[PDB]
């Protein structure tokens, strides 16, 4: 039988070595981990969702663990790294059983009656919360403390809620609708704003051009405008072969802004009307003055977020040749105003016909800060809409893993009793989280643990680790909680995983 | 995570003994075999093989650093290691790794405030060209040669105080055209555009001129292929000479019909074009790049002013003058017998006039050398006893880093450091802020630093404390790499 | 060498002192000793491990061989020098790496050994001369925590009945107390109980046939070495004895019976194979003399001691009691028994115990230990550390945290963290300076030892931290080991 | 810290070690173990006594917790193998903790904070059975069972249990000075027999000798009397013997009077066949060898005074026998002297067909009656099988964290720290080492029921009723032991050379 002992050795093995790197990985007082890939790239990360992806991975299994905990993080986003070290400690609890002479088959019963005793304890363990305001604002601020400093999260808990509150159509939630978020190098990092719109990559390079257009309505197009000295050789291999051949392209465009003083005397008769023009490429330096001194705004270097965010929901009818200078290949826009602040010029399109497209535009005065407070914003936004479609939010910090362990040792040898060993060996590795989570932050693993194994009312009652304290501390009160699928997809692919891992033996 | 700090540690290691005005020079003989005898911790960070990613944090904050005051970076790279070195006896002792960040952000942001409560600051303009020359002194006397400074100050001075004209400034006008021969003394002040030509035929007094650009370079039937050739070139500096340029440019050397057809329609055949300058003169009178002789037109054309000879520094050599700011491009001329000295004599006048421009927007100035970070020293380390908890060992552990600033500047001058650290934290209790380091005396002795004249940006020094401690925070909330 | 050796001098100084770090305090953790045969040792206390340690290095070996020479004058504590001049050399290399001279290192712990002798003076609470609640508080104090926890009912009288019975009014009153005067007999048979103390010395030799005109109410005493004989074919010499007339002449040698009665004719008793631990205490008990030149045998010959000889079998024992004597300075305490393991205890902590009551009879003063006097010496000399200048002033600093380890071993060895309980200690200890608090050695807590009650004496932590500083400077005296490899 | 580590993990090793080698021996279904010397000789045993005696040594800190282990067997006569698996097993539940990160003083007072805790329920756990014969008899049997078969146990279970009933007096209950092991090598290993008196070496080497001695008065002599310038040397060494049959005849004529007054003698050596008839013609008992182990024994039970040489022939100088009967079993014979005059010394006569498992039964009927003996001398009896090990699991796991706190985790590490003595006790017996322990861990009353482990079927039965009890100071001096012993080991640092 030592040949099943080789392949649970292996894997024992391998899921210790992503326990402890996924231990240290969990916590707001946690550590970030560096990753470098060949190029000499430097990434600060934190949340295992990308330490999954990009590690070049250095053990077989650890491959396929990795890949089933991504799996997981589809639908959760974080808690992964929670996921694969609770897994690397159900099986390590298992594996005090099997050392001990057991079948493996045995503890798969076990957690397959201890997955229906923690989720009969996990629907009612809930609460229903009412989606107010403040009960989201909890959310997105536990959501927020893990990945950047609490303070920080105590501020973007503001700036994530009231994008969260811009999605209100109850036919389908989607973050990838309206959320563009943009980065600003002000060296300054607690002004992440939310706009109620497209907040667009430039400004008005001109100083003629107008700051303040009310209502605008957009000409965009994509290909050139510019004075374009081409990429191939200006100079072509006289002198009047070219005087006058550049100098078409540039009557070229003094028909075409004609035409653009055409189409803007369409429907521009009015004054009140202003309009606004984007090419995504270059702006001809004439032209540039000639719409300022008609005081229309242009701009170049546009992204396609940009134009599909422009079409979505600014209305803008998209326009590819100039040919089709007309006014129904408009869109509508209230308010653009270009907005300079730090270095760089930033138009700001809002009060569109829909106003749908929002952004959180971060404030930032490092890369790594922004990218850090990116995937904060991200996960926070993506916690509390799992928050919202769960029509339920549980407290967390750790206080229902230790009022389920509460209840599974409560749970009898009403089980198999050969198979109580399987509820024993899933409800000690239930612990771990308020383990490392107390552990994380200096204080005793032990200690801690045993002071909040102490139910402090006549019900298990819900208390967390304080991740400053290390003191017994009721979640409810303080509003530390997460959200229901998490913890519900975390405890059934779990137990999936190890009763798929437990059960190998030889492998070539 | 000890790797880590111990790899800052010599990257600290490897740039304290160039800190201060007596920085013992490293050279570099690089990747495509430079010889530099250098002292600028910039130019050295970038030609080390930083390999190790944990010290490239710390080179990525210096570099910030240089972003944005142009100096500090070795006391940003000396402050880092000490506060990791620190650290390491911190987490030795048994502080978690999650205190010492916090104790390090709490006493930075007790810096940050103490830091404007010490200034003795500029005194009324960066005009009055004698008073802001000896404030640009502690600039280039950290860097070149102390000695060196008193006529160095002025033609670094004297050039860059042209323009400081309404309230803006940009430091890419300064330039320096690098002319060999004779000596440091010989060095003088120009205005304007200035490089050596080769001819002669420059008409002087133009107009608004019309400026030929340039981005690239230069029987019977022999005699007829070269009449083909003599009116080839001659159409082709017709080419330029038609819509009437006053100058022909060229990156490379002269042509003896072309410089006759030069002398015939009276143009300047200008020369020898450097591979950098190919943007610089287009930037200063609205050129345009142009391949060949054939492709210029009017609409394609550059526009100086006054384009003629002048012959100070001993040499022909042309000007660029009046543009539309009327004294935009104004280089300075710098003399020397080899180019060994040369690179950190232009890499100090840079480093001397981005001080003026963070003096343009930044008027305060504290006392350097010793007594700013002194006073830190003192006065964060007072407050390490006010706040208890661990966090009162890591505020003790943070003004203490502050004194590797002047250990690191006592110890590159001969002088036994704990004496004059002992003497200089003594006498700051009663003789208080504006004493400092004395640097001229073998004996460990103090000397007040205001009535020196050694002062520092404050701007810089506020900078610098925040990019080091930014650093040395995400040098220590990592891990590892599977390397 | 040179520094280089010093730093060796100063890590081998180290690598005995952290062994033997952690076996201070009640709560000290084993250690395993094994010699190369098999055989293993557990053990706890640190001279024990002392002993058998070998060391190859000489720094070592003395720094071991002082606190052999302090063992044995006041008697425990020989741990906690060789502790506490461990981290002083430690901390000494962080400014021997300065490059500073080992003078000026040397010349401020120097400095801080005369602040370490008055801050422990000013600290200290005088405690009552001879009161019997207070006595016994000593008892409470230094002699708990051991074997005698079951037996200090009798540890408490037979402290304080030695210790006014080993003492020396020589040039003041009765100052000088000694270990080696007390007339410890310690015998197995009959219960504990009856170890009682008595006035006078205890000699477990008879005359072996003791028809001897034996026991005179004024015994006076003349010391001879030599052996008797017969007659003179000495009794010529015993003739000449019956000038000044004793009453007893003490000898070493056996005596026969005719010579018992021939001894008689000048009426001396002798004594005969006895012990030199039973002739220094005869002669202290009584002040006695020895000559024996004629010229000299003079008035001067005879010393008038003792006021009972008493031959007695306590215990089927051939016992003569020399008693109700001259002087008070050698007298009987028996240790009875089944055993000797703990009353042997008893007399090892009642001579210590016997050094601190003689210390109360010089300055009866307790000082709050477990670490309260160290952080007390601490926090006064980091703020006496503030004023002063100069290089020296990093060094005196540096043993105001370097003797600290008192409490930080104590809380090591107790379970609780070391980080936090420094510095809830400190914290109530440098704006709180009129506490002494100490880190209780049961659950690990800063108690005040004041209302725990754990004093010790100030003239032993006097002694320990003296040589402790002696140590460490004489360690860094040491320039090279040069005299072959 | 890492002294400390390599200390403990060489000392758990060493004390895993111990636990490996005595696991297997303990249980009636137990396995022996051979101990070989260097001359190649064998032998078989089971208890763990003897075994850490002559177990030649393989690590240093080994021999420690061999040496206070038999330290134990002094005052517990057996289960020593418990007690040095229940320190190896604490050690590892410790092990469990340390390397967590935790200071080994928390578990050192977690030991005795579940120790108290667990004398306090021994002290009630007990029931204050009185000397019925019974309760002796399933001590013995249960002492027996664990060291040879049932029906063997069965057949010991009287034979020991009567002589330990004829050490009843006032106050001295002792099992070495009246009770010893005879051994006959005769073809039947079911009759160990209790012989109020003495069995001596040989019987009767003639017919003419009597077997039939009532007032049988015992000589004892050192000298032997046989056989022993040339023809009349060895004829005067002759003439010494037969003036020594004179002598005999003169004490045959000088004590004897009437034909009711019998003699006997025995010999620490030869007596010669003239003298055999010699004292055959008028029937008393001769004997040659009888052991030395016998001479004491007539002395304090057939109240014979010795005697050495034979010019003091004297009356006074005989002992009190009521029978003499030599005794031909197997091949030898057996003089049997019963009806002593204070008959105190009495003989358990272990027959069988081998003679190293008869010196297996030799010290199984040691052990069982040295138990009993404990067990009477004990005011009391308690449950076994590993009953009252799982009801102080049941206590201290219940017994809750009242203590320190973090000091309850070595409340705990004691509490299945308690439970490796069923649980070898199933794995011994070829059950399972789970499922028959949380079989037991469901208390059949609402109190922890003294369940012990059936060593049979693998079923929770209740040790109460069928009597498999063990006395007071066996699981009493362990808990009193193995805490301290463990705790020892705990607070260890690292070694010297
Ligand atoms: N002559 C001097 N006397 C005292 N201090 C000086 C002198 N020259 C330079 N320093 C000090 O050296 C410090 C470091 O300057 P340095 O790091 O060399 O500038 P950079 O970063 O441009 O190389 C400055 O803060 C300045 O106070």
């Amino acid at each position: 039988v030592a040949r099943a002992q080789a392949a649970l050795a292996v894997n024992i093995s391998a899921a210790r070595g992503l326990q402890d790197v996924l231990r240290t990985n969990l916590g707001p007082k946690g550590t970030m981990k560096m990753l470098v890939s060949g190029a000499g790239d430097i990434k600060l990360t934190k949340d295992g969702n990308v330490l999954l992806h990009e590690m070049q991975i250095q053990h077989p299994t650890a491959s396929l663990i990795a890949k089933v905990a991504t799996a997981q993080d589809d639908i959760t986003g974080d808690g992964t790294t929670s996921n694969v070290l609770i897994i690397g400690e159900l099986l390590k609890q298992a594996d005090l059983y099997i050392s001990e002479g057991l079948h493996p088959r045995i503890i798969t019963e076990g957690f397959e009656a201890a997955k229906e005793k923690a989720l009969q304890f996990l629907e009612e363990v809930k609460v229903s919360r009412e989606m107010d305001r403040e009960t989201l604002i909890d959310v997105a601020r536990t959501s927020l403390r893990t990945k950047v400093h609490a303070e920080l999260a105590d501020v973007l808990t503001e700036a994530v809620v009231d994008s969260i509150l811009a999605i209100k159509k109850q036919d389908e939630p989607i973050d990838l609708f309206m959320i563009e978020i943009m980065e600003m190098k002000h060296k300054s990092e607690t002004d992440t704003s939310l706009i109620r719109g497209l907040v667009l990559d430039h400004g008005a390079r001109h100083p003629d051009m107008k700051k303040r257009v009310e209502d605008a309505y957009i000409l965009t197009c994509n290909v050139s405008l510019e004075y374009e000295k081409t990429e191939v050789n200006s100079g072509f291999f006289s002198a009047e072969e070219r005087e006058k051949l550049v100098k078409a392209e540039r009557k070229f465009i003094e028909d075409r802004v004609k035409k653009i003083i055409e189409l803007k005397r369409k429907v521009c008769g009015d004054s009140d009307k202003g309009f606004v023009v984007i090419n995504q490429k270059g702006i001809d330096p004439f032209s540039l003055d000639a719409l300022s001194k008609e005081g229309i705004v242009a701009l170049r270097r546009a992204k396609r977020r940009n134009m599909e965010r422009l079409t979505l929901a600014c209305g803008g009818v998209a326009l590819n040749s100039f040919d089709d200078l007309s006014p129904d290949c408009l869109g509508h826009a209230g308010l653009v105003y270009e907005y300079t602040l730090g270095e760089e010029k930033f138009t700001f399109i809002e009060k569109c016909n829909n106003p749908r497209s929002v952004t959180l535009l971060i404030k930032g005065p490092n890369k790594h800060t922004l990218t850090q407070i990116k995937d904060a914003v991200r996960d926070g936004l993506r916690a509390v809409k799992n928050a919202i479609d769960d029509g339920c939010v549980v407290p967390g910090a750790g206080a229902v893993e230790v009022a389920m362990a509460e209840a599974l040792i409560k749970h009898k040898p009403s089980v198999k009793g050969r198979a109580q060993l399987g509820v024993q060996a899933f409800a000690d590795a239930l612990l771990i989280i308020p383990k490392v989570l107390a552990q994380n932050s200096g204080f005793d693993l032990q200690e801690t643990l045993v002071k909040i194994q102490a139910e402090h009312s006549e019900s298990g009652q819900l208390v967390g680790v304080d991740l400053n304290t290390g003191e017994p501390m009721v979640a409810a009160e303080v509003g530390v909680w997460d959200n229901y699928c998490v913890k519900k997809q975390l405890l059934h692919s779990c137990t999936v995983i190890a009763t798929n891992i437990l059960l190998v033996d030889e492998i070539m | 995570v000890y790797r880590n700090i111990q790899a800052c540690k010599e990257l600290a290691q490897t740039t304290r003994t160039a800190y201060g005005p007596n920085g013992m020079n490293k050279m570099v003989i690089n990747h495509l075999e430079k010889l530099f005898v250098t002292n600028d911790a910039a130019t050295i960070l970038r030609e080390l093989e930083v390999q190790h990613p944990a010290a490239k944090m710390i080179v990525m904050a210096s570099h910030m650093q240089e972003q944005e005051v142009g100096d500090g970076t070795n006391f940003v790279l000396v402050f880092a290691g000490a506060l990791l070195e620190l650290a390491e006896e911190l987490l030795r002792i048994g502080l978690s790794v999650s205190e010492v960040i916090e104790g390090y952000e709490i006493a930075c942001r007790k810096a940050h405030e103490i830091l404007p409560n010490l200034v003795c600051c500029s005194a009324k303009n960066l005009r009055d060209i004698d008073e802001v020359s000896s404030l640009l002194r502690t600039s280039i006397m950290s860097k070149q040669y102390g000695n060196e400074v008193f006529l160095a100050k002025l033609i670094a001075q004297a050039c860059v105080s042209i323009f400081p004209d309404s309230g803006h400034f940009n430091v890419d006008n300064i330039r320096v055209c690098k002319i060999l021969g004779s000596g440091i003394s010989s060095s003088s002040v120009l205005h304007g555009m200035v490089f050596k030509k080769e001819t002669e035929g420059d008409v002087t007094s133009v107009k608004d001129a019309k400026i030929a650009v340039y981005s690239c370079p230069f029987a019977e039937e022999l005699m007829n292929f070269s009449k083909g050739e003599e009116n080839l070139m001659d159409a082709q500096v017709k080419a330029i000479a038609d819509t009437g340029a006053n100058v022909v440019v060229t990156g490379g050397k002269v042509a003896d019909m072309a410089l006759h057809y030069a002398n015939k329609y009276n143009i300047m055949l200008v020369r020898l074009n450097s591979k950098w300058d190919l943007r610089r003169l287009c930037k200063t009178v609205g050129a345009t790049a142009l391949p060949r002789l054939t492709p210029p037109v009017l609409e394609e054309m550059g526009h100086c002013d006054s384009v003629y000879l002048s012959e100070v520094g001993d040499t022909q050599v042309v000007v660029f003058k009046h543009e539309k700011e009327d004294g935009a491009i104004s280089t300075i001329v710098l003399r020397g017998s080899t180019d060994n000295l040369m690179d950190d004599i232009e890499r100090a006048v840079d480093d001397g006039v981005n001080t003026f421009k963070v003096l343009t927007r930044d008027k305060r100035l504290v006392p350097g050398g010793g007594a700013t970070e002194i006073e830190l020293a003192k006065q964060i380390t007072s407050y390490g006893e006010t706040c208890p908890g661990l966090e009162q060992y890591a505020i003790k552990k943070f003004a203490e880093a502050f004194e590797a600033i002047p250990r690191a500047l006592a110890e590159n001058s001969g002088v036994k450091a704990n004496e004059v650290i002992s003497k200089l934290y003594a006498v700051h209790q009663e003789g208080n802020k504006n004493v400092g380091l004395d640097i001229e005396a073998e004996v460990p002795a103090v000397k007040d630093m205001l009535e020196a004249g050694i002062l520092d940006t404050y701007l810089g020094k506020y900078w610098a404390i925040k990019l080091a401690t930014n650093a040395a925070v995400t040098v220590l909330r990592v891990d590892q790499i599977i390397m | 060498s040179g520094r280089k050796v010093q730093s060796g001098n100063i890590n081998a100084a180290k690598t005995i002192a952290d062994i033997i770090r952690t076996c201070l305090g009640p709560k000290s953790m084993m250690k395993m000793l094994l010699d190369p045969m098999g055989g293993i040792v557990m053990t706890n206390d640190g001279n024990a491990i002392l002993r058998e340690i070998q060391v190859q290095h000489p720094a070592a070996k003395s720094m071991i061989e002082i606190s052999r020479t302090q063992d044995e004058e006041v008697g425990d504590g020989t741990t906690s020098v060789i502790i506490l001049a461990g981290e002083m050399l430690s901390v000494a290399e962080h400014f021997l790496e300065q490059q500073m001279h080992p003078t000026v290192v040397i010349s401020a712990y120097r400095k801080a050994l005369d602040d370490m002798i008055s801050t422990l003076k000013k600290i200290s609470i005088p405690v009552d001369i001879s009161d019997s609640d207070m006595m016994l508080n000593i008892i409470n104090s230094s002699i708990t925590t051991k074997a005698i926890s079951r037996w200090s009912s009798l540890a408490c009288n037979i402290a304080l009945d030695a210790v006014k019975m080993v003492q020396f009014e020589e040039n003041g009153r009765k100052e000088i107390d000694i270990k080696k005067y007390a007339r410890v007999e310690k015998i197995p048979g009959g219960i504990i109980e009856d170890s009682c103390v008595l006035r006078g010395v205890m000699i477990n030799k008879d005359v072996t046939h003791p028809r001897m005109r034996r026991y005179i109410k004024n015994p006076r005493i003349v010391l001879l070495d030599s052996s008797l004989e017969y007659k003179k074919g000495i009794q010529q010499l015993c003739e000449d004895i019956i000038q000044l007339k004793p009453d007893v002449v003490i000898t070493e040698k056996g005596i026969s019976d005719l010579a018992q009665h021939y001894l008689m004719r000048a009426n001396i008793t002798a004594i005969r194979r006895v012990r030199k631990t039973d002739n220094n205490r005869i002669a202290r008990a009584c002040g006695a003399r020895i000559v024996s030149r004629p010229e000299e045998l003079r008035e001067d010959d005879v010393g008038t001691g003792a006021g009972l000889l008493e031959i007695k079998k306590i215990g089927d024992e051939y016992f003569t009691f020399i008693t109700d004597c001259k002087d008070p300075k050698a007298c009987t305490i028996l240790l009875r028994g089944a055993s000797k393991e703990i009353l042997s205890e008893v007399e090892r902590n009642l001579q210590d115990a016997m050094q601190v009551c003689r210390n109360v009879l010089l300055d009866p003063q307790l000082v709050p230990g477990g670490g309260a006097s160290e952080m007390a010496v601490a926090h006064a000399l980091t703020e006496k550390s503030k004023a002063m200048t100069g290089v020296e002033q990093w060094p005196y600093r540096a043993v105001a945290q370097a003797l600290e380890v008192i409490p930080r071993t104590l809380i090591q060895n107790c379970g609780a963290s070391t980080i936090r309980l420094l510095t809830s200690l400190r914290a109530k200890h440098t704006q709180e300076n009129c506490e002494t608090w100490g880190v209780n050695g049961e659950t690990g807590t800063l108690v005040d030892m004041k209302e725990l009650g754990i004093w010790e004496p100030l003239a032993v932590k006097l002694q320990t931290y003296k040589t402790a500083v002696e140590t460490a400077v004489l360690l860094l005296r040491i320039d090279d080991i040069v005299s072959g490899h």
